[PDB]
């Protein structure tokens, strides 16, 4: 991903990189399940 | 459709498990009146993996 690339070959070969890197990863999920249900009773809903 | 799990465990467990994935109601109407009813309904959708 990130090299930065100095080289003399000509001369003498003498490499010289800078190699970074940097990701940036966003993820939301919002999910929202409604359930009707009995007074005093349970009820499910179950997505999965 | 019946998923099943077939753990076949010689000594002594023989798993031939199965259980169908299959859309289903099972409801328990219970009639009121005004054409009304309060049911006890299992709404399931499975599906084979």
């Amino acid at each position: 991903s990130g090299i930065g690339i100095g080289f003399i070959t000509d001369n003498i070969i003498l490499d010289l990189q800078l190699s970074a890197m940097e990701k940036t990863g966003n993820g939301e999920i919002v999910s929202q399940p409604k359930v009707v249900t009995s007074d005093k009773e349970t009820a499910k809903i179950l997505k999965g | 459709s019946e998923v099943p799990y077939q753990e076949a465990s010689s000594s002594g467990a023989t798993s031939t498990s199965f259980k169908e994935a299959a859309l289903s109601l099972e409801v328990t109407p219970q009639i009121t009146p005004d054409n009304r009813i309060i049911v006890e309904v299992k709404v399931t959708k499975d599906a084979p993996d």
